[PDB]
């Protein structure tokens, strides 16, 4: 009975058998791409066209309508902004309009919801019927008072861990599997934090600077 | 269009070996012996391979053509090493002499006449007091063209050999902190090619003890016992870990301000509760903090803490001072299957659904090495007794031995008919056992990398293995709710009740449902765990 | 007998993978899974055909719809080739230098779960 | 005009700033994004035997996969809602099952 | 009264390649970064083959 | 060397497509059938993988939904009852359907049904010699 | 525990020391690695010349001159020239490639680590040459990045060994199996297992953690300079980074600095002013209080006494001192409207009596007793006179005249 | 008339969802289920989620038969649930009859 036990198991289809075949063209100087990893900038409209045409060729086409270039540029910028928003949301407060539209990304207003004063201020200062400077100054002071953050603190610049957590949580900002899967692994291999010895040298250097200042 | 034959594989292997020039220009049937070595000769091999190249050339060297800099870099370094008033500034002082000699000698081979003289004038007056080094410092004074360096006798050994220096780890980090602070590329080139820093660390049959869990209800997943046999831990499908004290003592936590298995609102006060002596201990504790089913819990070598992995692709370290998760390792994007710790608690690795395993240190929260190469889920992992090699089982019916420090596959066994589920090394570091759904138990010979022994008799999935502290017996647990101990040592027998005859020693299938674990201890002890019903 | 043919098909699949026993309604779950997958594929094919300005759908539209679906939903980890490249790029970094320890060393506090919220007040 | 990541960041939040590794990673992700989107659009063009990569291909792909709608390119291609009607046999079996349930 | 069956394991009509492309024989890539270098090297080997004749 | 793999009939795929409102040709039906079979087998393997690491033989609906969730696929709702759902044949004897009885809500809404908690876990030691 | 670790570390230190000093000694063709091991064995026997130096430090670079070896050469031209690859031919010939820019540093990463790229091998096999030596390929790196001597060599020939990696082995497995035959998964795994077994490093199977301590020490020392901050620092100054920096000089300024724009645009307009009375550019100095020590020349003739005058005084007898006010000094002022109006013209009288330098005043109304008050001095008297005149005029609200008189 | 602070109000809101259910769900994520405030808030969020779907379903049921009275039994069918659920990206497609 045992021998015919593992003959009908699952055989996943190798993903490379359907890999695209690569054909070599003439090596010219004019035929260049400027992938953004090489030039640390977003590609301009002209630069994008060179690679768009090159890719189109391997699929048996002639040229690009030149309205496609604009759409692709706009989409790339939009997508990058979406990812940036996802990362930002995890370390700053914000407001909501109509239930989803997030605008004010500072950490200021955020009325603490457990204060009787906050409960009263929420009903009025939020629902405004849809501003002399003295009145606005008073109300700004009130909003800062209700926030509760007596001694606010700040964060270091955005590093790898923030990106990793943001990507893991939301995950609807990269619907396509190919883009997400390949880049998440790359992100993992760039996680880093200074170890004990480096912190010791930071200690020593701080002592040195304090001394030379006195 | 037909399946290749067994010999054709050897034929292609030989063709590859010949093309890449690995064997002589004939049948190397003589060759094929160097499949092992001792400690000293391994050290010799690694030392020969260490000096058989340069670790960094292209990026370690400066590219701008601005000879003025060689002065500035050395001047800044001297100023920094002078005003320093540390004990490191001492230990990192000797480097200046080789630095100066080599920088000057490299200037000579490419530098217009203006620069070298200014260089010699600006710093030469600090290598005089010692006698052994005044000789060459003066000799350099009369040197312009390359023929100077080749002709002279003392310059040569410098040019064609490296200078040695000895440092502590703290001192070397002292130099690295400075080197990275600003552009010091020229010095980095000199250190890379010519100087050779050396860093070293600063200064009478057996008896079975059985355990049973009653009220689990299809939730218990795994369990383990610590080496000093004082604790018992288990994981559950509903995310949680429970701990029991085997001894007569109770478990009580100590003060701790922070706990992640708790939620506070903005209107709360952090206060250490004083109504606590009322408790004064208990026999059981619930560890909380994973958000998915748990799949492995392992103890440290000295029973100090606990480590666990879960479906939520996280690994957590539990402190037994307070029974609370205090560290969190995040290095996976898919559920983690297995976990394992090195013999003296130096490393720990983890298999995962993402087709790979990863190496970790207990003092960094990010992986250190990645062992890719399996074709599917890496279900099992085990360290070698010396903690230098790594075995991993996979659903692709294959097992790979890895080189821990370097991280490449050194062996690849085949022969299993179904996925693999367990592994075990003998404490003499000679064999490796493995079992899986096939219901066959294979011991491999690591040196030769070939099948050594095959045992049969179990009728369902084998899910655990272990050796005795003297490679005497190997115990196995199966899904048939049975525990069978085995003996491989020459002592022969005639008891062929099934396929395996002379190895099968004892069988234990008492009133017991699914089994969990099997261990061994100092003297003929074999701890078991599992659930029962009667 | 009592069952329809599809239930037998699903039971046979479960047997093939090596499942001895299981909860009954699993088969109903699998039937709904297949039905939903097929219906969604057809609905996508309709759109892709109407994009090409042609009559009732054919093979090419369906294959395109399936490709678009698989580029999103039915996923699995990347292959061995990509993992080998990232592994090569990772292993080059150095490992810590061993030394005698009075037990394993934990990482620095700033990167451990031992920090209380700064808003909260503490009491003596 | 020249474009940098910080230029996009300012649109979202002026006061934030990234590390260097994050800057490298975001550009790598953008490269992958373009490489996928353009290929998908090219295949959609290949579907209808067309000779040129028209914008409506990109519009369709962006709408269907990434749920993205770029607004300034007209409305020449909006499918008009249909009735989505059912066939004879289907209603037939549904009526049959209703009957079998009634008694 | 037999469930229809085939003699080979089923295959998906269309699946998800990870954007990979095969450079030569037995090598695959995912980023288009070696395109320039591969063109250069191919020409070099072409010429180095031409001259030996 | 000879092996078999049950696959759904063309008729089932055509019957499904009917509800959509499309009449399908011959080749397309077989194409879809093979694709669906491949997806079913993939999902079943993934589900079994989770069960492998728990030491229990029965496969639940939670395992299936978990495997679906990790593979980035919406989950199936309405089958987590742990009680059998018998099927019903119609009059002719070829069509089947599941029993779906109307239920009066207010009765369940107005009713007290105290549940029994669970019991705590405990471990007994059990030595033996051999 | 700590004791066991110390024992293992001592064992590892001893093994390292002995292997460094006392190497053990282990065919038609002798392997390149065999020759490396032998050249290492020799270098141990010798003694060095200089104290604090070693001999066995470059086993490859020395084993190059000792015979001809076919290598792969890399040319790293300076500035923004790029890099290129050369391949020496069988006929004293050569071939070279296009110059690739310094931004596409995909290959340099492989060179930076001594790892054989997989693209290279697929072609190097097609080029029928025997440049392989036990998997590894030796390469020579010439760089004209830094030189201003205008010589023939002008480069530093470095040699390195490009070891094969797990990528190469998988590519090889892919390549061998692409033959006309069929291959089943089991067969591919068998082939891979054989290949791994053949070309794998020997295993030091021994149960003692001294082995891992030795391995960790040796590897750490091999690669102790690849920390993340090191690589960031290298990358921060590499050539591509500089090329990016140059572009930044043309971006505009932020807000709050528009004042620079205003000033720049304003300056150009013009400069001019009529009747410019300034005669100093350095008039905007700070320590204006400083004065240079000035030596004046003696004037020829000083004529002060022509204008000096003495005032009369009452000369002194031998009992009393001099008393200078020589006579009473009286001054009177009168004010009147002069109209027919009744204005009661009034009078003011300053006085300085004999032998008394104080001043006094009185404001009695002039006719048609002794109410004097102290007035300080002459300047005060003038002040009082002015103030009284102003008050009288402001009170009159009509014409008023002043009639001054003396003594 | 009164405007007591939030925590005073919360003690009066009774959730339909029992506390033990919320405890079950909190234990999965690794939290000790003893704080009454957290249990209340989670239960209230779940209740709101279900209530919105119920409201939309009843409105859709009302609109269904308009062209071609008050006293009628309101029953819930899948054709009422499907559009209501689709507001939340839940695509309901269920078979009708098998073979």
């Amino acid at each position: 009975s045992v021998r015919q036990k593992f003959d009908h198991r699952f055989q996943p289809q190798n993903p490379l058998s359907g890999a695209q075949q690569f054909v070599a063209k003439d090596p010219q100087d004019d035929d260049d791409l400027k992938l953004c990893s090489h030039t640390m900038m977003l590609p301009t409209r002209g630069q994008l066209e060179g690679r768009m045409i090159v890719t189109a060729y391997e699929h048996g086409l002639d040229n690009v309508t030149e309205e496609a270039v604009s759409a692709v540029v706009y989409a790339v910028e939009n997508h990058l902004k979406d990812i940036l928003t996802s990362v930002v949301s995890r370390r700053k407060a914000y407001r909501l309009r109509d239930g989803h539209f997030k605008y004010a990304f500072g950490s200021n207003v955020t009325p603490q919801p457990y204060l009787k004063n906050s409960v009263v201020a929420y009903n009025n200062l939020i629902e405004s019927p849809p501003p002399p400077p003295d009145d606005a100054e008073q109300q700004a002071a009130l909003l800062l008072a209700c926030s509760g953050d007596t001694l606010p603190a700040s964060l270091p610049p955005v590093n790898m861990y923030d990106l990793f957590e943001a990507l893991q949580v939301h995950r609807e900002v990269i619907p396509t599997h190919t883009v997400y899967a390949l880049n998440i692994e790359r992100i993992i291999t760039k996680l880093w934090h200074p170890n004990h010895e480096e912190l010791q040298q930071d200690k020593v250097h701080r002592q040195r600077l304090a001394a030379k200042e006195g | 269009m037909k399946r290749v034959r067994t010999e054709q594989i050897q034929m292609a292997v030989s063709c590859y070996l010949k093309r890449r020039q690995y064997v002589d220009s004939d049948g190397p049937l003589k060759q094929g012996l160097r499949l092992s070595q001792t400690a000293e000769e391994m050290a010799a091999n690694l030392t020969v391979q260490s000096e058989s190249g340069c670790a960094n050339i292209v990026s370690a060297a400066p590219c701008q053509a601005e000879p003025q800099q060689y002065e500035v870099q050395f001047g800044r370094l001297r100023n920094f090493l002078t005003d320093s008033d540390s004990q490191h500034s001492h230990e990192v002082m000797p480097l200046l002499y080789p630095l100066f000699v080599y920088l000057h000698l490299n200037l000579v081979q490419n530098s217009p006449k203006s620069t070298v003289e200014s260089f010699y004038s600006r710093f030469h007056g600090m290598f005089l007091q010692n006698a052994s080094q005044k000789d060459v410092i003066e000799q350099l004074q009369t040197t312009q063209t390359i023929q100077d360096i080749l002709s002279n006798f003392k310059l040569r050994a410098f040019l064609d050999n490296k200078y040695v220096v000895r440092l502590q780890e703290d001192s070397y980090n002292y130099l690295i902190r400075y080197l990275q602070s600003d552009n010091n590329t020229a010095l980095c080139k000199v250190l890379t090619l010519h100087i050779h820093l050396d860093v070293q660390p600063a200064k009478s049959l057996t008896t079975i003890c059985f355990y049973a869990f009653y009220n689990t209800e299809q939730l218990l997943n795994t369990a383990e016992i610590s080496p000093d046999s004082k604790l018992l831990a288990a994981g559950f499908d509903n995310s949680c870990i429970k701990l029991w004290s085997l001894r007569s003592k109770k478990l009580k936590s100590e003060p701790h301000q922070v706990d992640v298995s708790r939620i506070h609102l903005a209107c709360d006060i952090l206060e250490e509760e004083d109504d606590e002596d009322d408790n004064a201990g208990t026999e059981m504790k619930i560890l909380r903090g994973h958000c998915g089913p748990v799949y492995s819990t392992r103890f440290l070598a000295d029973s100090s803490g606990l480590l666990s992995c879960s479906e939520d692709m996280s690994i957590r370290y539990w402190d037994l001072g307070s029974f609370t998760n205090t560290v969190l390792y995040q290095g996976h994007a898919y559920p983690v299957w297995d976990l394992d710790i090195s013999p003296y608690s130096l490393y720990f690795a983890s298999g995962s659904h993402d087709r790979t395993a990863r190496l970790w240190s207990f003092d960094r929260t990010y992986p250190l090495r990645i062992y890719a190469g399996h074709l599917a889920d890496v279900d099992c992992v085990k360290f070698h007794p010396n903690s230098n090699y790594l075995a991993t089982g996979s659903t692709d019916k294959t097992v790979r031995l890895w080189s821990a420090q370097q991280g490449n596959s050194v062996r690849l066994f085949t022969g299993h008919r179904g996925p693999v589920l367990s592994l075990a090394f003998s404490p003499n570091g000679k064999y490796l056992a493995s079992a899986g759904e096939d219901q066959r138990l294979k011991l491999w010979d690591l040196a030769s990398g070939t099948l050594y022994k095959e045992l049969r008799g179990h009728t369902d999935n084998i899910t655990s293995l272990t050796f005795s502290p003297d490679s005497g017996l190997i115990a196995s647990a199966s899904m048939d709710n049975s525990v069978r101990v085995w003996d491989i040592r020459n002592t022969y027998c005639s008891a062929p009740a099934d396929g395996s005859s002379s190895e099968l020693v004892g069988v234990y299938t008492g009133q017991m449902s699914n089994v969990l674990s099997v261990q061994f201890m100092a003297c003929n002890l074999l701890l078991v765990t599992g659930i029962t019903q009667e | 007998k009592n069952a329809p043919r599809d239930a037998l098909v699903m039971a046979q699949i479960l047997k093939d993978m090596g499942i001895t026993e299981y909860e009954p309604r699993v088969i109903n779950q699998m039937l709904e899974f297949a039905f939903r997958y097929v219906t969604t594929i057809l609905d996508d094919a309709k759109i892709y055909s109407s994009h090409a300005k042609k009559p009732n759908v054919d093979a090419d539209d369906v294959r395109l719809a399936i490709q678009c679906r698989a580029d999103q939903s039915f996923t699995s980890p990347p292959p061995r080739d990509f993992l080998l490249d990232i592994a090569r790029q990772k292993n080059q970094t150095p490992l810590p230098l061993i030394k005698p320890y009075a037990g394993p060393r934990l990482p620095p506090d700033r990167y451990c779960l031992t920090a209380p919220n700064y808003r909260l007040k503490s009491l003596i | 005009t020249k474009k940098k990541l910080q230029d996009l960041v300012r649109e979202v939040d002026p006061n934030e700033q990234l590390d260097e590794d994050v800057e490298e990673m975001l550009l790598q992700i953008a490269d992958d994004f373009i490489e996928s989107v353009v290929t998908a659009a090219c295949q959609l063009a290949r579907h209808r035997k067309s000779s040129t990569l028209e914008v409506k291909d990109v519009q369709l792909h962006l709408e269907r996969q990434w749920n993205m709608w770029i607004p300034g390119f007209g409305s020449e291609e909006i499918r008009p809602y249909k009735k989505a009607c059912t066939t004879e046999a289907h209603k037939q079996r549904m009526a049959l099952i209703r009957k079998t349930t009634k008694k | 009264l037999d469930c229809h069956y085939s003699g080979h394991h089923p295959q998906p009509a269309s699946f998800c390649t990870f954007g990979s492309r095969q450079i030569g024989r037995g090598y695959y890539v995912f980023d288009s970064r070696w395109n320039r270098l591969r063109c250069a090297l191919n020409l070099m080997v072409e010429k180095h083959l031409n001259a030996q004749l | 060397e000879e092996r078999r793999f049950v696959e759904i009939p063309r008729e089932s795929v055509r019957l499904m497509a009917e509800s959509t409102g499309l009449e399908l040709s011959d080749e397309v039906a077989a194409l879809l059938a093979e694709d669906v079979c491949y997806r079913l087998r993939e999902a079943t393997q993934n589900s079994s993988q989770f069960m492998k690491h728990t030491k229990r033989r029965k496969l639940t609906v939670e395992d299936f939904n978990r495997a679906l969730r990790w593979s980035s696929v919406e989950a199936v709702c309405g089958y987590g009852s742990q009680e059998a759902l018998p099927m019903r044949p119609a009059r002719e004897g070829e069509l089947y359907f599941p029993e779906d009885r109307e239920v009066n809500l207010v009765e369940l809404a107005l009713a007290t049904n105290i549940p029994k908690g669970c019991a705590e876990t405990a471990v007994r030691v059990h030595v033996s010699y051999l | 525990m700590q004791q066991a670790l110390e024992l293992a570390l001592d064992r590892a230190e001893y093994v390292i020391e002995s292997a460094r000093q006392r190497p053990p000694k282990r065919s038609g063709r002798k392997s390149v690695f065999q020759k490396l091991y032998d050249l290492y064995i020799e270098e141990c026997e010798k003694e060095p010349e200089v104290k604090k130096l070693r001999r066995n430090v470059n086993l490859l670079e020395k084993l190059v001159m000792q015979e001809t070896l076919s290598c792969l050469v890399v040319n790293l031209y300076p500035g923004n020239e790029g890099y290129s690859l050369m391949l020496r031919g069988k006929n004293g010939s050569d071939s070279e490639t296009i110059r690739l820019p310094y931004e596409e540093g995909e290959l340099l990463e492989y060179l930076d680590a001594e790892e054989l790229p997989p693209i290279l091998v697929d072609l190097l096999e097609k080029s029928q040459v025997n440049i392989f030596h036990c998997g590894c390929v030796i390469a020579e790196i010439r760089d004209y990045r830094q030189s201003s001597n205008m010589k023939s060599p002008g480069y530093q020939s470095r040699h390195i060994l490009l070891r094969p990696t797990m990528q190469t082995l998988i590519c090889d497995v892919h390549s061998i199996t692409s033959d006309n035959h069929k291959w089943t998964q089991e067969d591919k795994l068998l082939l891979e297992s054989q290949l791994i077994l053949a070309t794998a490093e020997p295993l030091c199977l021994d149960p003692s953690i001294a082995v891992t301590c030795t391995a960790n020490r040796l590897l750490y020392n091999k690669q102790k300079m690849n920390t993340r901050p090191m690589k960031r620092c290298f990358k921060r100054y590499s050539r591509s980074s500089l090329n990016r920096q140059q572009d930044l000089s043309h971006c505009p300024p932020p807000p709050q600095l528009r004042l620079l724009d205003f000033l720049q645009k304003r300056k150009e307009r013009k400069a001019g002013q009529h009747y410019d009375l300034k005669i100093s550019k350095a008039g905007n100095c700070v320590d204006m209080w400083k004065r240079s020590p000035c030596n004046l020349a003696i004037p020829s003739e000083v004529d002060v006494e022509k204008y000096a005058k003495v005032e009369k005084s009452i000369k002194s007898d031998d009992s009393q001192p001099t008393v200078w006010p020589a006579h009473d000094v009286k001054d009177d002022y009168v004010f009147e409207c002069e109209a027919g109006t009744q204005y009661q013209k009034t009078k003011l009288t300053i006085l300085q009596s004999l032998g008394d330098p104080l001043y006094y005043g009185k404001i009695q109304p002039c006719k048609a007793h002794s109410n004097w008050f102290i007035i300080g001095s002459k300047t005060d008297a003038e002040r009082v006179v002015n103030q009284y005149q102003e008050l009288v005029q402001n009170e009159a609200k009509c014409p008023v005249k002043m009639s001054h008189s003396s003594s | 008339t009164p405007l007591v602070d939030f925590l005073m109000q919360l003690e009066d809101y009774t959730p339909t969802i029992p506390d033990a259910v919320t405890g079950y769900y909190l234990n999965r994520a690794g939290f000790e289920a003893s704080d009454p405030r957290i249990i209340r808030l989670i239960s209230l969020a779940a209740q709101k989620f279900i209530s919105d779907i119920a409201n939309d379903a009843l409105q859709h049921c009302k609109m269904k038969g308009t062209a071609s009275s008050k006293d009628r039994k309101y029953t819930l069918t899948m054709e009422d649930l499907t559009p209501a659920l689709s507001e939340y990206g839940i695509n309901v497609k269920k078979p009708h009859y098998f073979t």
